[PDB]
């Protein structure tokens, strides 16, 4: 859906917080405290 | 095996990559989208061809 910028791409996988696009989900954890993105 | 019924149809397939079964394989392909922007297209759109 287009690129992001500020949010670190992770090869995690949890339940959805914020939707973005086809099948990516971001979301402010605390592994310092930042937004990383996830499918 | 399931007391002789055959789900070798519904069941997916690992063969391909989008592990879909044959009847779905069949219902995906018979409806013809009209290719929306879904995904990205301004690269296509910039060259004319
Ligand atoms: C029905 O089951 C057999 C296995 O006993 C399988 O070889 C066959 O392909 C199945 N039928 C269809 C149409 O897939």
């Amino acid at each position: 859906a287009g690129c992001l910028i500020g949010a670190e791409y992770v090869n995690n996988s949890y339940e959805c917080d914020i939707p973005i696009g086809a099948g990516i989900c971001a979301s402010y954890q605390t592994q310092s405290q930042s937004i990383i993105a996830y499918t | 095996y399931f007391g002789g019924f055959n789900f070798s149809q519904i069941l997916p397939d690992p063969s391909k990559p989008s592990k879909r079964s044959f009847i779905e394989d069949l219902l995906f392909n018979k409806v013809t989208l009209a290719d929306a922007g879904f995904i990205k297209q301004y690269g296509d759109c910039l060259g004319d061809i």
